[PDB]
């Protein structure tokens, strides 16, 4: 056992939807970059 | 795209002279490159067992499936024989049907970019024979003949013999091409498991005459001030590059699986759902769905989809046939004519 | 026009679809997702395949 | 088995080949790419100084090479079917920060030098002497760290 | 900004924490790395292979590209002479797709029992850390060679002077990718499938 | 459930099915929008170039049908009780065509907008653009394949 | 560099294609020796300027009709440009066109205190720096009604004729130093504070020079704000200003601004992923059109001695 | 075991590749600074061949602090060592690298900004290297505190 | 133990590294600051010297205010030490440090200035010298309280 | 034990440092932004110059509020404190240094531009002068939760 | 007890220092931004040197605002708190604290305005300190609500 609220499974789906939430954030940046300078 | 480019070669008379607009010029001028890519791909679509999204079942197939079966169950076909003229019929709807076609186009992709290498290749010992400087075919031609084929030759003479070779009657193991590939140069030694018998005697002997061939390459040319420049960065631009090339013609591999799949979901996104036995509704569900797929299949798989195809064969030629013997630039002919200039350009 | 030569393709289409269906082709009824009852899913395809040619031979009079 | 040899140690392994490849290839693009930058405001249009400018380039793809010996040497002690501890791919971690950032720093460092420098030993051809023996010293702070690398590999 | 040092708070407390009440060893990276499933890393490091491959080879090619349109405004003539700069920048995204296609050869499903094993945890971390080898060296070199490649667009408006020097580091960015791909095929070069 | 097939395997599915339209539609979108600002600040002056011009967001389209395939394609593979093994194609085939289309997207954007007030103030440009564009293009392309063969290896 | 080529790649190429529109010193050779004006616009459609002139007749073809269709096909460029920037650019090329109207506030005043016409003067007038209040200019003649009047809705409003001037000037020079280094990345910072600074020294220089108090109509952003300016404020002649200018080590002896200028600008086109090749393409081609023009005053009249005073580092 | 548990040679290889990390991003930074200051205004007078190259090589004294150290600290390191030898070295591995990298950060400001004043005077060379060196001292200070520590990660460890 | 546990040597081992990595980024902050002044002013240096080293040389000495106290915790430094003693140790450290870090951020913005009006006014160096004594005896303030925090380290410690 | 725990010289090892560099990065402040000011103006008044320190004065004094309060923290650590006399022994360290450091601020913003103006009207310096001994009770309104604070401590 | 923990002081202790950091934080903001401004006044009149005072005053109430919260909030303080009584400890004074921050802010950002206009017109005695006394009292509804909080802390805890 890894713990009993930080699992295993907990982690690999938190991991792998902050590296998605990682690079939505730097693409909405670049969206946002066209509005803050056109 | 044989529909489209026949009503312009038909009467091309009375399209001599029209309006000429700036996207009909352009596919105008073209009408025979258009010609004759629907009729290549109309037999390459024969080939490939494809008309819009489905197969044509018209010979006997070489896979027959077993007898009696339960609904709901995995089924493997056993092979009875070969299809004459194409892909088998009965790869259509397969769980696997992408691990065939994927291994069968990328191996195809391969030969048929040595072929058109090597081809294009053969035109530089072509017109160094032609402009009397055999001092260039010995240091130029000669040393990347050798490599060329060797390097790529030899993987492109092991599709075609490990396609020749049974491995499941004979009871050897069916090896692995690119494995093959990535430990003639690093450990050239030390196969997996071989291919042919006396393998690893001509394998390294394959890297031993491409190494040879480095050094001549470029020390000859100079050797016979700024030739030796421009001879030492001939070779470097000669051996990254056929490396570089025979990886770039996987495209081909890319863009048939990107327009075969797409396509196949187009079919069932439109059509496919527009089927049941209804009356009223039906009758204008599958007018209505294949309006909405054949004006989406014009659109998407013939004008975008096949543009971009048209540029990556446009690319094949203008950097990886090109490169080889379409040495140099010349001043165009343009001679001191008339032509019966407009009035618009003021 | 449009509608002229998008039923004129619709006919040869549609009614091609509908003897692939009508004969219980293996390419069209042979899966489980299959419309079953193939003879009756196409009498959708040959009355769907016949108002293009309603559409395509009265476009047809307008040329 | 071995309370030493936990089955998470490669781990530690190709974050070492990688740290020693990705890195030393980051420096070595910085400082082939922006020396290539000082070297596209020149002009010479000469031989012998063609194979004069291209220095900060040759030297800049050195540390591709301290890369390239060091995730290839550390990479070949990684293997599914032997023993592989914990300590060991403790010291291939650090032998890829070693490296990866020493050319790292040296790429840096020849990108900040041959910018301006190369800019400087042509058409002023009287300091070309103190420009290259900056960019020794420049580039050995990557032979620095392929240095201690050589000995943590022999040593772990 | 102000969040990075609010969440290096947490890490420093929760650190302390756990630390001093004697629970330091329930911060395990170990045990992270080992009930963590291999098909995670070994797919994370495919799909980020072609990832930041591509990623690289698009920042390239906006470089070079939007540079020799800006340049062949005046000299239309560089499209067709410095493609060469757009073909490196596009042979990285082609790194990235032989690893992918080498590396999926190497992905089988793995049974209940023998799941994790040593094999298949080294096939995991060998696959995630190739990948992001091949494909974050694929993506410097693809940067490298854009804003490269662009100085030879801008240099290709005078006529002969430089691009012959210019070509040679060209082709030393391709030679670094090169070199990246032939990493990852050692990293996972004794990486078995899933067994 | 079991071991092979837990309760949380289809969130690497369902994240990947709209990690595949969302990022594809992200990257399409910052090509359409600088290829359509670049567009409508060409033909303001010369409007006859509109059908050439419009050849960016036409192929920054396509890489929104790129994703669009994926998502259709591993949607039809999902279920509850799915495995984890076919969880981590279904999100690798989703961020192996999500973030290699908005790369591609973004430079479609960059070099169409770049093309389209090029090949207007010379058209010699516009076959120059386009194999460019091609490139930009097939980088999502590449994406896709590497989904639609990590795809194919699901059950 | 690499995030130059996103907002401003398609800029840059552009740019740094029009420098090699810059006709170079061997262009100004086959160039100073035609004698009739005709014969210059046959050989002058040969550069890049390609043909500008073909809409004009030969017969009356003025030296200013030159002068100033080389300065519209400049500033439909620079316009062409400036419309196609970001909001880190757009902004860069504004503060270019913030000092050209400040040349045309005052040059209204000064034209319009006087006895003259609003149609005749307007004609003399840069139009890159041109706001829509500007063709007025006629309200009141006092400096402190303009500002409430005409200049409180231009962009000249955060900043007696000549007093105003470099009342305004140094304000807008000050500014546009603190946006250049706040907004504007590395590869011009150095250039945009050089380059920048230079223009801040040959406006003091000129100061002192055009005043035989000082120190707040001075503009302090260059090498002579800290020690130049108190010992440049208490000059009255032209020794002082000569003692004064001597601290400096790029300055001795030059009291030769344009060539130091053409010097500097030569080297700023050396950076290829900075915003200041705009500048330095602005400040050549502005050159090249007053090389164009000098050469044709020699020769709409003869005067062939002093032509070969055109000044080219490109 | 308790005193040298498994994971102990984590804070040995952290201090070891700690040293040049930080070290040689502190003498890339003076590297780098100095020779970009050097060569700006020095294009006159072509006979200063060996003008200023003492903040290069005394940067390069920097780096070879963090490899002595270095090695020094991969002779300590062992499978089964302590806990205090891991920490002591990370402390002997920070100290020479985050030292040294503000000793390069300080020849790196001195250099670049001080070498411009040079060229219309060469009276600058004696008070340059005076107040150099003290910017030196600095990592030779990190390197007495981690060739001091690392003199105690053998004496009376088990 | 439970008093002095294993990880008790990695509190003193960052806090005795800590003294020499936060002093001397403050000395490096206070001698590059201080050391661009003193190289840009050229016509009066060489008249005036021995006047303008007197920044860098208090800086300086802020190094071994943390030189002195990281060489007397290195010495209580141990294996089996309390906790207590790490604890208040890299109290020390940081102590030290961080006030030797504010000490050197104000001698380095202090001194360039001076130097300025040094080159305008002779008799600028008492008002200057008098300000940079209480930005160094700041530094003092954290020293005369870290050797206080290490003289009852290891006072009655179990 | 409970009460009393390991790990309580933590808190009061923290408090004891805190207050000592958190015055002191305040003094520091204090001492900075007033002494730019203080030597940038006296080549003009030269006579003036001993009228000047009273902003360093203020801050040097705000640093010895920040010791004489954490030589009396340090002199009550103990290896077996209490949890509270660990915990009110940061609150102490704090309260006189976030405080103290504010105070700091203060005084040389506003001592900065009282220097500066100090070369116009010597009768601004009774002014100037006022305002900063406000803007240092705040140093001793921190020093009084500091000491206060701290007495208790031990009590239990 | 679990009402009565041994980590309950740590949040009241926080509550005490809270009160008088943040209070002074806003304070300091209050007096530098407020005095900032009296060069260009007294430049030009010197007659208004005795307007600046009430700004910098209606701070030095809004200090000892949280100075009485904070010497409150001691002497409730105790070993055995109970938890609850913890909680509204760190409440009453985080009230105050961040209150008399925002009050800071105000008094000095708009005394700076009120002052800097205030040569131009004598009669603005009234209206700025009719500004300052409803920006004063942002932080007495603080204070109000922390002496509240601090009645119910010991009243009936158990």
């Amino acid at each position: 056992i890894l713990s009993s609220i930080w699992t295993e499974g907990l982690l690999m789906c938190l991991i792998v939807s902050a590296l998605l939430l990682f690079i939505l954030i730097v693409a909405l940046s670049w969206i946002s970059n066209l509005d803050i300078t056109y | 795209m044989t529909l489209a480019a026949l009503s312009l070669v038909l009467n091309e008379k009375k399209i001599n002279k029209m309006k000429r607009g700036e996207i009909f010029d352009m596919a105008f001028t073209g009408r025979y490159i258009i010609l004759l890519m629907g009729v290549f791909s109309m037999y390459t679509g024969f080939l490939y067992n494809d008309i819009f999204s489905k197969t044509m079942t018209i010979f006997k197939s070489g896979w027959k499936w077993p007898d009696h079966w339960k609904k709901g169950e995995s089924i493997t076909a056993t092979s009875v024989g070969t299809y004459p003229i194409g892909l088998d019929w009965a790869w259509h709807g397969t769980e696997n049907a992408l691990l065939f076609s994927n291994s069968y186009k990328m191996k195809l992709s391969i030969l048929m970019g040595f072929i058109h290498m090597t081809y294009s290749y053969f035109f530089s010992l072509a017109n160094h024979l032609y402009f009397n400087s055999m001092i260039d075919i010995i240091g130029n031609f000669i040393p990347g003949l050798l490599f060329m084929q060797g390097i790529f030759g030899y993987l492109s003479v092991c599709i075609v013999y490990k396609w020749a070779v049974d491995w499941v009657k004979d009871g050897k193991p069916a090896p692995g091409l690119l494995n093959m590939l990535i430990n003639m140069f690093l450990s050239p030694g030390t196969i997996d498991d071989e291919l042919y018998p006396h393998q690893a005697k001509v394998q390294v002997f394959l890297l031993l005459m491409a190494l040879v061939c480095i050094p001549w390459l470029l020390l000859v040319k100079p050797l016979h001030g700024d030739i030796m420049i421009h001879q030492v960065i001939h070779t470097i631009e000669f051996c990254l590059n056929c490396v570089s090339h025979t990886a770039s013609y996987l495209r081909l591999w890319a863009l048939s699986l990107a327009h075969a799949q797409l396509s196949s979901v187009l079919w069932t996104m439109t059509i496919q759902i527009a089927f049941g036995f209804r009356g009223f509704v039906g009758v204008f569900m599958t007018v209505a769905l294949f309006a909405m797929w054949f004006a989406l299949t014009c659109a998407v798989l013939v004008l975008m989809e096949g543009t971009s195809a048209m540029l990556h064969s446009l690319r094949l030629h203008w950097v990886e046939s090109m490169s080889k013997f379409f040495v140099g630039e010349g001043l165009p002919y343009e001679p001191f004519a008339f032509e019966y200039k407009d009035m618009e350009v003021a | 026009w449009c509608c002229t030569v998008l039923s004129a393709f619709g006919v040869v289409i549609l009614s091609v679809i509908a003897h692939l269906f009508n004969t219980n082709h293996e390419s069209f009824v042979g899966s489980i997702n299959d419309p079953e009852d193939g003879p009756a899913v196409a009498h959708t395809v040959y009355l769907a395949a016949l108002v293009y040619l309603v559409f395509f031979v009265f476009c047809g009079f307008q040329v | 088995s071995n309370i030493y040899a936990p089955l998470y140690a490669p781990f530690f392994g190709f974050a070492g080949c990688a740290a020693a490849m990705v890195l030393s290839c980051l420096g070595a693009a910085i400082g082939t790419a922006k020396s290539g930058i000082g070297i596209a405001g020149i002009g010479t249009f000469k031989p012998e100084l063609i194979m004069k400018s291209l220095i900060p380039v040759v030297m800049s793809g050195i540390l591709a090479i301290y890369g390239l010996v060091v995730a290839v040497l550390i990479a070949g002690n990684l293997s599914p079917t032997e023993d592989y501890t914990l300590f060991n791919g403790f010291m291939h971690l650090s032998c890829g920060l070693c490296v990866g950032f020493a050319c790292l720093s040296s790429g840096y460092a020849i990108g900040m030098v041959g910018d301006v420098g190369v800019r400087k030993y042509m058409h002023q051809p009287r300091l070309f002497v103190g420009i290259v023996l900056i960019l020794i010293f420049s580039e050995v702070l990557g032979l620095y760290g392929m240095i201690v690398a050589l000995i943590l590999n022999t040593r772990g | 900004h102000f969040l990075y040092y609010l969440v290096l708070i947490v890490v420093i407390v929760y650190g302390l924490y756990k630390l001093f009440t004697g629970h330091g060893s329930d911060i395990n990276f170990g045990k992270f790395l080992l009930r963590t499933s291999p098909y995670m890393w070994a797919n994370l490091g495919i799909a980020l292979c072609v990832g930041l491959s591509v990623v690289g080879a698009a920042w390239g090619i906006f470089i070079t590209g939007s540079s020799m349109i800006g340049a062949g405004v005046r000299a239309p003539r560089i499209t067709t002479k410095n493609l060469i700069s757009i073909i490196f920048c596009e042979v990285v995204a082609i790194y990235g797709l032989i690893i992918a296609i080498v590396f999926s050869s190497k992905l089988t499903v793995a049974t209940a029992e023998n799941m994790y094993s040593k094999s298949n945890l080294y096939t995991g971390y060998s696959l995630f850390w190739a990948g992001i080898t091949v494909g974050a060296s694929n993506l410097i070199c693809g940067i490298a060679v854009g804003i490269t490649g662009a100085t030879a667009a801008i240099s290709d408006a005078a006529d002969s002077a430089l691009f012959v020097k210019i070509l040679v580091i060209e082709i030393f960015g391709s030679i670094l990718g090169l070199l990246g791909l032939i990493v990852g095929l050692l990293m996972a070069g004794k990486a078995s499938e899933f067994q | 459930m079991t071991e092979l097939c837990p309760v949380y395997a289809p969130f690497f599915g369902a994240i990947g099915c709209a990690s595949a339209i969302i990022f594809t539609s992200l990257g399409a979108a910052y090509g359409t929008a600088k290829s359509g600002v670049g567009i409508c600040a060409t033909c303001v002056l010369r409007p006859d170039l509109l059908f050439k011009n419009i050849v960016p967001v036409i192929m920054a389209g396509i890489i929104a049908i790129y994703g669009l395939v994926v998502s259709v394609l591993v949607c039809y593979s999902l279920g509850q009780k799915q495995a984890l093994y076919t969880g981590f194609i279904q999100l690798g085939a989703g961020l192996s065509v999500g973030l290699s289309g908005l790369a591609a997207g973004f430079a479609i954007g960059i070099v169409g907008d770049a093309g389209v007030r090029g090949s207007s103030q010379q058209p010699r440009l516009f076959v120059g653009m386009i194999l460019i564009l091609i490139f930009a293009e097939v980088l999502g392309l590449y994406g896709l394949i590497v989904a639609l063969l990590l795809n194919s290896r699901a059950t | 560099g690499v995030y130059f080529n996103i907002d401003n790649g398609f800029i840059e190429g552009v740019v740094r294609g029009y420098r090699n529109g810059l006709l170079s010193n061997n262009q100004y050779i086959n160039l100073t020796q035609c004698d009739t004006l005709e014969d210059l616009k046959l050989q002058l459609s040969s550069t890049d300027y390609g043909n500008f002139l073909s809409s004009v007749s030969s017969e009356s073809l003025t030296t200013s009709l030159i002068q100033e269709y080389a300065s519209s096909k400049l500033y439909h460029e620079f316009n062409y440009i400036r419309d196609q920037s970001s909001g880190s650019t757009r902004k860069f090329m504004d503060y270019i066109t913030y000092g050209y109207m400040i040349d045309n506030v005052a040059l209204m005043i000064t034209g319009t205190i006087h006895d003259r016409d609003k149609g005749e003067i307007l004609q003399r007038c840069h139009p890159l720096g041109w706001f829509d209040t500007l063709p007025t200019l006629s309200v009141a003649t006092d400096l402190e009604s303009l500002y409430e009047t005409v200049l409180v809705d231009t962009p000249l409003a955060p900043y007696n004729i000549e007093i105003i001037r470099n009342k305004l000037y140094k304000a807008y020079l000050e500014d546009f130093y603190n946006f250049v280094t706040e907004e504007i990345p590395e590869p011009a910072k150095e250039c945009m504070q050089t380059l920048l600074g230079f223009e801040a020294d040959r406006r003091s220089i000129n100061i002192a020079l055009n005043s035989l108090l000082k120190s707040d109509l001075l503009p302090n952003i260059g090498k002579l704000y800290p020690l130049a300016t108190f010992h440049l404020a208490q000059a009255q002649d032209f020794e002082g200003v000569r003692a004064a200018l001597a601290n400096v080590y790029e300055y001795r002896g030059f009291l030769h601004f344009y060539q130091l200028e053409m010097e500097l600008c030569r080297d700023a086109f050396t950076q290829q992923f900075a915003i200041s090749t705009v500048w330095a393409w602005m400040k050549s081609k502005e050159q090249e059109v007053r090389n164009i023009t000098w050469i044709a005053e020699c020769i709409a009249q003869n005067q062939r001695e002093r032509i070969n005073n055109y000044i080219s580092v490109y």
